[PDB]
């Protein structure tokens, strides 16, 4: 939930 | 790296009606997708500030999310069901444009889309 589902 | 303003969800000037089809889109389609386990990345506009996504809106120029669509449906913003269907399709397409095919979020959007497609096939008279 940190990057709302996105892969860094 | 600011966020744009969210999409419009309310305009008193547009005319307004309730159809069988709009009620199905809120109560059947939106409700089903809204309560899905994979729904949360899509329930609000992508906030590129708080999520550190400085490229998001350099890549995505027609943003859409299920929160916006939910509000549009509650506010009778849509006159035709097709406008609502197009917003869902824009939301899925955006996810496929921005994320790499193999990222978790693409697999998640694909499950929602399948459900979404199953559900609109059941759209009424």
């Amino acid at each position: 939930k940190s990057t709302g589902g996105k892969a860094p | 790296s600011m966020n744009p303003p969210p999409p419009e969800t309310s305009n008193p000037n547009k005319p307004k009606r309730q159809t069988n089809q709009l009620q199905y889109l809120l109560r059947v389609v939106l409700k089903t997708l809204w309560k899905h386990q994979f729904a949360w990345p899509f329930q609000q506009p992508v906030d590129a500030v708080k999520l550190n996504l400085p490229d998001y809106y350099k890549i995505i120029k027609t943003p859409m999310d299920m929160g916006t669509i939910k509000k549009r449906l509650e506010n009778n913003y849509y006159w035709n069901a097709q406008e609502c269907i197009q917003d869902f399709n824009t939301m899925f397409t955006n996810c496929y444009i921005y994320n790499k095919p193999g990222d978790d979020i693409v697999l998640m959007a694909e499950a929602l889309e399948k459900l979404f497609l199953q559900k609109i096939n059941e759209l009424p008279t």
